[PDB]
């Protein structure tokens, strides 16, 4: 009866110390993945920006190009 | 072996142990600060069973106060008797068992047993002759059903060869806190039928039943509830509170009132019931004490047979009138006591009578329907069970559904047991 009172007061520290483990855990998972997916996106807006850029250039080499 | 170590656990515990102490105390003429201002020889002379004389001739008791919030042992102290018990004695916690068997036995309640059972040992060295222990609580709620429970194991594995009685408040529906209890008190039972020799049920269902028809009590306190437990505790411990010539000991009433080791809850009574001034006849103490409306765990005594009967008759009145009317109500019910086991009733008498009343009748009875009582809790618990209902605040402090399970198992055979010679 003494090593299984221990028994389960070790399990409810085995529980409790998993339950903040794995939300800790699933949180910088949560936190990574979003400013991955954040940067990912304005990355994409500012590569569409940049290649406007590029054409306009096309464009004020076309007038120059033509006389 | 004269001396008994008192142990009060909870609320509950802790409640109907100061009323104990109080009702005691007025009966031995010990006042609130602990001196004696009585009259006769005969109110100290076994005072030393429930009490240590201390300096300047003060009687403190040999009682031990332990709850898990410091709730309601500051009520005690506040309350009327509670400048009489040894402040050393007062041990608690801060956190609270949350009406939770698993708190109480498990975690919360391990933290603070070892601190428990320094002052058990305290109040046991300095005793002559330690005969026995007797704790105050409830099955219902978190403290007093698994620390009590837990408490009763570290003073088996200490003091081995002890006696060991509780005074364990059953819960009930009619009187309840929280849905949970039949779970707390069916984890707690099964502790009690290893670590116990002798277990008084108290049923809340029977006080409150006794409160409201047989005492006209509409809307009854807990207070209304503990006169009937503090009254019913005195009765019991009469025999061993006073002289004398038939005098006795805890063992030997576990011995003669114990056949088998497992069945060992009675079921106590008390008669007149209070809350007067025509006093009873001897006949009719008789009637009452054996009656249903007086039993204190609500089990028609008539749904089983008496393995034992102990009689504890206060008063000055008629030895004669008393055998004979004792052998009356065995020789015209004999069908209710079990015929192989002879001579199964004990009576006493007091000349001693309890505050109010010039004659009084405390009961008890190891009866074998004593099993609808825990055929009550069993269905109780297994309504919710079966769905795994409210299980969560157990499993999360480490219990798992198998200890359920288990323990579940073992008061089915507990009943199983009783019904074995309710047959025989
Ligand atoms: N007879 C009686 N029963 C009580 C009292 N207080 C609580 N109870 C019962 O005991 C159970 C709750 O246990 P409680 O003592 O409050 O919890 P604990 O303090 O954690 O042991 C319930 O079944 C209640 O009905 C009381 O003063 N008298
Ligand atoms: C079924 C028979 O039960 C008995 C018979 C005798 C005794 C007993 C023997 N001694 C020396 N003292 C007791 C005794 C009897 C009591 O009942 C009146 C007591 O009150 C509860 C008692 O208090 C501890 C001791 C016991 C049971
Ligand atoms: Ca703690
Ligand atoms: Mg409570």
């Amino acid at each position: 009866k003494r090593e299984h009172e221990r028994e389960v007061i070790q399990k409810a520290i085995e529980e409790n110390n998993n339950f903040i483990k794995m939300a800790k855990e699933k949180l910088a998972q949560k936190m990574e993945s979003n400013k991955e997916n954040r940067e990912a996106h304005l990355a994409a807006m500012l590569e569409r920006l940049q290649e406007k850029d590029k054409h306009a250039e096309e464009v004020r080499k076309n007038k120059e190009l033509k006389e | 072996m004269r001396e008994i170590v008192h142990i009060q656990a909870g609320q509950c515990g802790n409640q109907i142990g100061a009323k104990f102490w109080e009702v005691i105390s007025d009966e031995h003429g010990i006042d609130p600060t602990g001196s004696y201002h009585g009259d006769s020889d005969l109110q100290l002379e076994r005072i030393n069973v429930y009490y240590n004389e201390a300096t300047g001739n003060k009687y403190v008791p040999r009682a031990i106060l332990v709850d898990l919030e410091p709730g309601t042992m500051d009520s005690v102290r506040s309350g009327p008797f509670g400048q009489i018990f040894r402040p050393d004695n007062f041990v608690f916690g801060q956190s609270g068992a949350g009406n939770n068997w698993a708190k109480g036995h498990y975690t919360e309640g391990a933290e603070l047993v070892d601190s428990v059972l320094d002052v058990v040992r305290k109040e046991s060295e300095s005793c002559d002759c330690l005969q026995g222990f007797q704790l105050t609580h409830s099955l219902g709620g978190g403290t007093g059903s698994g620390m009590g429970t837990l408490l009763i194991s570290k003073i088996r594995e200490e003091y081995p060869d002890r006696i060991m009685n509780t005074f364990s408040v059953v819960p009930s529906p009619k009187v309840s806190d929280t849905v949970v209890e039949p779970y707390n008190a069916t984890l707690s039972v099964h502790q009690l039928v290893e670590n116990t020799d002798e277990t008084y049920c108290i049923d809340n269902e029977a006080l409150y039943d006794i409160c409201f028809r047989t005492l006209k009590l509409t809307t009854p306190t807990y207070g209304d509830l503990n006169h009937l437990v503090s009254a019913t505790m005195s009765g019991v411990t009469t025999c061993l509170r006073f002289p004398g010539q038939l005098n006795a000991d805890l063992r030997k009433l576990a011995v003669n009132m114990v056949p088998f080791p497992r069945l060992h809850f009675f079921m106590p009574g008390f008669a007149p019931l209070t809350s007067q001034y025509r006093a009873l006849t001897v006949p009719e103490l008789t009637q009452q004490m054996f009656d249903a409306k007086n039993m204190m765990a609500a089990c028609d005594p008539r749904h089983g047979r008496y393995l034992t009967v102990a009689a504890v008759f206060r008063g000055r009145m008629s030895m004669k009138e008393v055998d004979e009317q004792m052998l009356n109500v065995q020789n015209k019910n004999s069908s209710y006591f079990v015929e192989w086991i002879p001579n199964n009733v004990k009576t006493a008498v007091c000349d001693i009578p309890p505050r109010g009343l010039k004659m009084s009748a405390t009961f008890i009875g190891n009866s074998t329907a004593i099993q609808e009582l825990f055929k009550r809790i069993s269905e109780q618990f297994t309504a919710m069970f079966r769905r795994k209902a409210f299980l969560h605040w157990y499993t999360g402090e480490g219990m798992d559904e198998m200890e359920f399970t288990e323990a579940e198992s073992n008061m089915n055979d507990l009943v199983s047991e009783y019904q074995q010679y309710q047959d025989a």
